[PDB]
Order: C-alpha cells, then structure tokens, then sequence
C-alpha cells in the first residue's frame, strides 16, 4: 500500500477503514 | 503515539493497525 | 444540540468532534 | 451499544461524550 | 466537550452535526 | 455535470463545494 | 424541498446553487 | 464571523449553535 | 485488515486511503 | 464491478488495491 | 459556481461529485 | 496535473469535469 499523513477526522476516518468491527482507539494525548 | 507517527510523521495502514482493539 | 441518527463512518466523525483532545473508543458489536 | 443504537434508532451528543477518554 | 480548529468541508460538518433538523446558515464573508 | 443522490451530512458536503466563498443555507423540512 | 428530494429521489448541482447566499 | 470565530480561531460545539436557524 | 462495505463517497474515500500518490480509477456500472 | 461489490455485499483493501495506478 | 483550494480526500470527493457515474481518474503523480 | 491545477492552485467544478471518463 502506500504511506501518508493522516490528521484529525482524516486519522480516524482512517482507522475505521482498517480496524473495522474490531473496533479502536483514538488517544491524541498518546 | 498516533498523531506523531500518522499526521505529524507518516504511516503505512498496517501500522494503523496497532491502534486496532 | 439536537439528536443523531449515525452510521458508519459517520458515527467516528460525531465521536471524533465531540471528544476533541481527549480522542474516544470506538466499539461496535460483534 | 452506542455503535448499533446510533444507527438502528437514535444517539445524542451527550451519550456520544460518554466514549472520549 | 471540547475547543477544536474547524475549517472548510469540516466547520460545515461539524455545523449540521450541532444543528441537524433545526438547520444552519454558512456564510463566510461574515 | 451528473445527477446527484445525497443524503444526511452528504447533502452539506455538495452545499459547501458549490458555493464556495458565497456559503449557504442548509434549511430541512420539520 | 431540496434537502428531501436529494435523499428521496435525485438531484442535481444547479438546483443545488440555489441555496447559496 | 463563524470562519474566524472556528476556523482561525477556536471554538466549541455551544459556540456553533450561535449559527443554527 | 477487515472487510468493507463501502457505498457512495465512502468508496472514493478507501480508494483514497488505499492507493495514496499512485492514485486510482473510480469506474462505476453504467 | 467493485463499486457495486463493496455497495450490495462486502468489500475487501486488498481488490480495493487493484483499482490503483 | 466557485474557485477553491481542493487538496487530498477532498479533491476526489469533489471529483465523485462531479462526475458520479461517468467515473474518474485522479492522478497525482500527473 | 490535478493536485497543481486544483489544490496547489485553484480550480472551479468545470475544470474537475477534465477529469471524468
Ligand atoms: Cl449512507
Ligand atoms: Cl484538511
Ligand atoms: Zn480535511
Ligand atoms: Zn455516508
């Protein structure tokens, strides 16, 4: 695939793509 | 942690997977 | 504020704005 | 759960919030 | 809830999300 | 340009892109 | 209106520009 | 306006209710 | 990675993700 | 095709990827 | 219409916009 | 191509249109 960056809404939209129903988390504050 | 390796640096989809559950 | 019918990807936007700095969990079902 | 409640009927903001960290 | 930068495509997002049914306006020019 | 089947925030997104710099007014029925 | 006939049934991008400002 | 208010400033989620009809 | 069921924009959107710089070629049925 | 694959049943990255320059 | 900066997921939404059924390409590297 | 005709640049929906199929 391919490597970019990915902030904000676009981070998550992102990470449901790739997680899906196993779901995920989102922790900015790391 | 995310941001600094996906929006700050750059990431591949299989290194997003490590914020899968 | 008023009430949301959400779905899919747009639920991780809705929870993507609300949650801001802190970031959220996202954990559907099965 | 909030996921399947959102969709199926309705969600608000503040059970939404009940998710952040 | 939270204090965000919203632009563009995502103020517009963000402003239906807040008033759904009740709508909005968008005017940029103020 | 093609017909357009838009829907929930969907509708927002092809406002704001239209309209640009003018914004507009997102006014649904009750 | 515009915002039910989009989802309803089509639309298209002229009818759109009537609602900008 | 709202662009100022949200964008190049901050806002938060009670401040865009100032923008709902 | 999961499984996708992904209608409209939102096809655009993980064909987006999934191509990146080489980008892609959105070709619905008629 | 794809578009009406991933639209009417699932859809995986992988055949997504095959749509790519 | 208008003239604005269309960059990354919001250029193809755009283009999705644009052409719908006749299908795009969107290719960056030119 | 695109990215400098619309995003570097600016661009209107008609120039988008040079790019359909
Ligand atoms: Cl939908
Ligand atoms: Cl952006
Ligand atoms: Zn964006
Ligand atoms: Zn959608």
């Amino acid at each position: 695939f391919v490597n970019q960056h990915l902030c904000g809404s676009h981070l998550v939209e992102a990470l449901y793509l790739v997680c899906g129903e196993r779901g995920f988390f989102y922790t900015p504050k790391t | 942690g995310i941001v600094e390796q996906c929006c700050t640096s750059i990431c591949s989809l299989y290194q997003l997977e490590n914020y899968c559950n």
